């Protein structure tokens, strides 16, 4: 009956994991910011955010490449393809492109951060900033969580609009259907309040939750040089579970 | 040690239930299967959409599949290849005398052999040697259809029975036949 | 003009280093095994495979409940949800359950590879292997590969089933739809041959490169324990792109 | 405290293992069937695509 | 009684017999 | 030898865009997959809906 201890010593060290990252955010987010907080945002808006625009532009066409293709092979067979440009600008709006691209945010630029937090912890750039009296949350950590709540739903929105653009490029300009009738199936059945913005506050919540876990993955880790890769894969497999965890706790909500 | 043995043990176990849970309860493997057929083929004048592999129905049941629609350019009409069954569709071992002792009833009626060429036994005689193989539930005054079920359903085949002295033997072809309606078939019809 | 120098030194050394690693796969598929080259290939489908059970098993889950929850929003408007069964299991059989499912293999057991063999080559473990006259390529490199091609085709069908499995839960047992028009939707719509075979070949395709990418990022590394997590980033990154971009190539020619 | 260490190990391979029952009898592959049931009959002429397991 | 016959029955009315008789 | 490193990859790039234009011709998208094809026309009074790449 060891594995069934060992088992039950697994699940409540990490429970006890949650109530410390519990902890941390109350910390951070309830507290006026130091002088000298905004010059560090903008900085680090251009490591989370601008670099990880290459990743979702490009595969957000890909995507749209697919929903295209698949979409007509579909409609084609009830005739029915007036509703190609709707069931494109359907699925990314509110499913795919909050899901999808939290999902490579996670692995670029959300892995990023607990190898960039977790290497200062081993190598004492921590420790050594707190015995000046400059505290290390509020000096480092805190404008990584800020850049990471406000980069994602500005991404979320480049990778719905290059999707319908690629997915206007297969369907209209290489399968051959109406322009016209393209456009205009869309703005009867896709509303702005009900759709863009439920598409918006769906990546809110996702933003949040893949940047709480990154970042307290590399603020605790353990000092070792594969200990920090070991968290690395911790971070990117936590993430990947709560986003399709609020998923359907956020569509049954939204879309019910 | 002896958990790395048989910890993929288990999971060669998962992928053998969610492989055959994908085969035979969702895909359709064990619902299509030709018990001993044989094929037959017609000659139509519009296949608007009858894809391969479809269904043919006698009575509304699935008797057969479809195999081949190319154009026989000749005459500028469509050529469809379907194989029924040979247990839905023919008469089995026990069956061979209901079709004689039905011969004999409808078609061999002294009223209905003194309507024809005189004589005493030959077509008596033919009646036991062209009627015991090679032969199908199908009377040949049946004319094979092309139709839909619904008003968005794939294009089917269906063959409407009735009379039929005679029996369609093997690789024969279907006598009559209609095309499919849409559209451009209804509305310059309707007038 | 020292940027545009900068930018093009940076993609002729990533031109040069697709070259190693097509020279690398083609030193281990192209060897007759060593003896005892089984019985590290068994124990190294339980690292890859095994651990992947929990995490793949439960998004399967996730993704089948938002499937059948809006599948029913939008067929419920046209009256017709005898095709609910259809559309659940083409969604997931031939498009989802091949690509999200190396979106997650990507993370949980591709970057883990990266960490494993790049651990071994800054601690020099591989170049100790070397001068006792093992080569570390058929020892160490080549059971991971072939764990990483038979360990992720085992786990798209458990993907895909499992999807179907829980689309079925909320659509027939929460939502209230016919049970026997839900599976009888399925058989005649959804062949074998087309779809759950082209669903498996699809995920071969995938199986190599989230594989042959994960193992050469780790045996290429710079031995660094800053240099290695730098590695498990760039390994999320290029899979995720070469799964999304596979993808229409292998729509196109599929069902085209 | 090995007691508590040991009731959360049971208390999740419970859930671990009833939860597969729960996704084995709703994917129809075990049981599915009614109680007490009988079987009629009848015989038409021309069922117009009436599949098996119909309501 | 379980396990008789219910023998009183129709057909299905289908499209292409219906609106060949709608005309 | 790093030339040659180049080299085994220029060769692979090339490759792939050589699948690329094989795949998007014979999934019919790209170009004409029909063989030796002769052209003729016709004149209507009123043709609506009716793009290229009809049947």
């Amino acid at each position: 009956m060891n594995t069934i201890a060992w088992l039950g010593r697994l699940v409540i060290e990490r429970i006890r994991g949650i109530g410390v990252a519990a902890l941390m955010l109350l910390q951070i987010i309830f507290s006026l910011p130091s002088a000298g907080g905004f010059g560090r945002f903008v900085y680090q808006m251009h490591r989370v955010g601008v670099m990880s625009l290459l990743i979702i532009t490009v595969s957000g066409l890909f995507i749209g490449l697919v929903l295209g293709l698949q979409g007509y092979s579909i409609l084609v067979n009830v005739g029915s393809e007036s509703m190609l440009g709707t069931m494109v600008s359907l699925t990314l709006l509110r499913e795919l492109a909050p899901v999808v691209a939290a999902l490579l945010f996670a692995g670029r630029a959300g892995s990023a951060l607990t190898a960039e937090i977790g290497s200062m912890k081993q190598s004492e750039q921590l420790a050594s900033m707190e015995m000046i009296g400059v505290d290390p949350l509020k000096q480092i950590v805190s404008p990584r969580l800020w850049a990471g709540i406000v980069s994602l739903p500005m991404l979320t929105v480049i990778f719905a609009a290059i999707g319908i653009v690629g997915g206007k490029l297969v369907g209209v300009d290489f399968l051959g259907v109406d322009e016209g009738s393209f456009w205009s199936g869309m703005q009867n059945n896709v509303q702005f309040g009900h759709d863009v913005v439920n598409g918006i506050i769906k990546s809110i919540v996702f933003a949040l939750l893949c940047t709480w876990i990154a970042v307290f993955q590399g603020y605790a880790c353990d000092p070792t040089p594969e200990g920090i890769a070991t968290a690395m894969t911790r971070t990117v497999v936590y993430s990947s579970l709560c986003v399709l965890g609020f998923d359907f706790v956020l569509t049954a909500v939204m879309f019910g | 040690s002896r958990t790395s043995e048989l910890a993929v043990g288990i999971f060669v176990i998962i992928f053998g239930i969610a492989l055959f849970f994908l085969a035979m309860k969702v895909s359709g493997l064990v619902g299509t299967n030709l018990s001993d057929g044989y094929t037959m083929k017609a000659q139509f004048d519009n296949v608007n959409g009858l894809k391969p592999r479809a269904k043919v129905t006698m009575s509304g049941v699935t008797i057969g599949r479809v195999d081949s629609i190319t154009l026989d350019p000749v005459t500028r009409l469509a050529t469809v290849t379907f194989d029924l069954d040979g247990k839905l569709t023919s008469f089995n071992a026990e069956q061979l005398k209901e079709v004689q002792k039905n011969a004999l009833d409808e078609l061999r009626y002294s009223s209905d052999y003194t309507q024809a060429t005189p004589a005493q036994q030959k077509t008596m005689e033919q009646q036991l040697i062209s009627n015991m193989n090679s032969i199908t539930s199908i009377d040949e005054d049946a004319y094979i259809m092309v139709a839909t079920n619904g008003l968005l359903g794939e294009k089917y085949l269906k063959i409407v029975p009735g009379g039929g002295l005679n029996y369609l033997k093997r690789g024969d072809t279907i006598s009559n036949t209609q095309g499919t309606m849409d559209l451009e078939d209804l509305i310059s019809k309707f007038i």
